[PDB]
């Protein structure tokens, strides 16, 4: 019986108003016999909603439990502990979860590379990369769209945070979307967006196509008329 | 400090400087100089404010609409003091970005279902909210 | 007492040369009564250098076991297993491990992207990214490579593969190295080298330089209309 605790993201605090705690509880064997509870530091009650998934094919049962916190709760740091106990756990299982303190804030930077020229040729499939480096803390939430539709949250990838060998504390992540050769020989459009607390308006987004990034050639064409007109 | 600046326009890139050369001694004899200095942006698209739009790969500089006064001056006529206006000529492109300038735009956000549209910034610094 | 015996896994293999074997054992009250031999099929001694390590805050030891085996032994299907005795146990312990056979190979592809235009007008540092995909099992060794020369493991990272969502029993990997802008500019070469069972010669190469990407034509027309 293992309890994974998740702290609540920046995304659902800026898209949801609304804090959130959640102690997901798995490798359960009996549904009629768990309780979900959370507990502050000085003993007060929260109240928190249980329920109960479907029947997992390995026999094993999971219960989601969300409660309603302040989001001061957690930016304070208050350290919270969510209570889980079963007939067949002879001690009551305990996670601890909280918020660190002594963070600056970085500004993140976002950059985009092209497709490789020699992964086309083979004309199967394209692979665009979003690299997202140079921030502090760590919950980033990276979104790609195609021409103002968002796209599907199964056609592209994230991976989780790590620390940069060459400067400490600032880290770096990055998202992978694949896409039919065909359909990026066209001309089509994709916009890559990352949510962080660092950036002035909370929001970036950048644009790549063919026809800009590591082109083939460049067709530039001036024209300089009334080059004789009237300045004074 | 031997040139004189007539525009130095921001969206085209454009700025003009005018100078006299005292060549040789006899005061008829001097060449006017005039000095155009262009960048062009290779990557920026058609319109500034959206990103969809294709690549623009087609530029025209007209001068007489460039070196051109839109404001009106004070004049004294000893009697009154009156506005009056420079020229009669008086929807232009903005070919690059202004630092002095902030660029937003508005896009679809979707978490868990519900879509919250939230203003961007285009430009990668430029001001703040 | 628990007894661990993992087996090597790819990196080891290929970055020691050499095929090394663990059994491992924690939690030991006194490591004065252990005792590390492994056993072929034949379950012949075998010759086990036992190491000691330090002493745990919780009174608690361990004892390292390392035995040196010909790796051509390990691909056949030869199950080894190591005996351990200690005084409070009051039988030994047998773990018995062996190389998974029947595994799907499939051959893994080498990308690598040069650094991004915008990152390097800003004229503080480059980036570099190796991408390996298209390969099963997970067992990938990835180095990086300056001249002819390695470079530490401090100036790169590598991922742990994750399973591709479009293509099942597929996996990929990235690695990402960071290069001053000016070294870069200098026109130094970097090569990324991939290690996998399943290649025909287990080591491909790729390099990019500073070049990479230049384009071919500049077309540019000019008009001039006095009018
Ligand atoms: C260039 O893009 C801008 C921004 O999308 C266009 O102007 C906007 O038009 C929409 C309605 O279509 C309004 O909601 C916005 O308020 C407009 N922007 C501003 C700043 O007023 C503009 O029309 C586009 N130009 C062309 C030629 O398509
Ligand atoms: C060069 O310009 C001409 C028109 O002046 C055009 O026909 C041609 O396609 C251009 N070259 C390239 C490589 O686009």
């Amino acid at each position: 019986i293992r309890v994974f605790a998740i702290p609540p993201s920046f995304a659902s605090i800026f898209l949801t108003k609304s804090t959130k705690l959640t102690c997901l509880v798995t490798d359960l064997t009996t549904y009629d016999s768990v309780t979900i509870s959370w507990t502050r530091q000085n003993g007060e009650a929260v109240k928190t909603h249980t329920n109960i998934s479907e029947s997992h094919p390995n026999a094993t049962f999971s219960a989601v439990g969300e409660a309603s916190i302040c989001e001061d709760d957690w930016n304070s740091g208050e350290r919270f502990t969510c209570t889980v106990t079963h007939t067949d756990l002879p001690s009551p299982l305990k996670q601890t979860i909280s918020r660190p303190k002594g963070v600056a804030l970085h500004r993140p930077d976002v950059y985009l590379l092209p497709p490789a020229r020699e992964q086309l040729n083979l004309r199967e499939s394209a692979t665009i990369t979003c690299l997202v480096t140079g921030f502090s803390p760590a919950d980033v939430f990276v979104q790609w769209m195609q021409r103002g539709q968002p796209l599907s949250p199964e056609k592209y990838v994230t991976s989780a945070p790590m620390p940069e060998p060459q400067a400490p504390g600032r880290y770096f992540a990055h998202s992978i979307l694949t896409v039919s050769e065909e359909e990026w020989n066209t001309g089509e459009t994709y916009t890559c967006v990352v949510a962080h607390e660092a950036l002035p308006n909370r929001v970036t987004e950048r644009t790549v196509d063919k026809s800009t990034g590591k082109p083939t050639l460049y067709n530039v064409s001036l024209v300089m008329s009334d080059t004789a007109g009237t300045c004074y | 400090d031997e040139r004189i600046v007539l525009v130095d326009n921001k969206c085209k890139c454009a700025r003009i400087t005018s100078r006299i050369i005292r060549s040789s001694e006899d005061p008829n004899e001097d060449i006017v100089e005039r000095n155009i200095r262009i960048i062009v942006p290779l990557n920026n698209r058609e319109n500034i404010s959206d990103p969809t739009s294709p690549l623009r790969t087609r530029f025209v500089y007209h001068l007489s609409d460039l070196c051109k006064k839109c404001d009106p001056t004070e004049v004294e006529l000893d009697n009154q003091i009156v506005t009056a206006t420079q020229s009669n000529i008086c929807t232009e492109t903005c070919y690059t970005y202004d630092r002095n300038k902030c660029y937003t735009a508005v896009v679809p956000l979707v978490y868990g279902g519900e879509t919250k549209m939230v203003e961007t910034a285009l430009t990668p610094d430029a001001c703040y909210p």
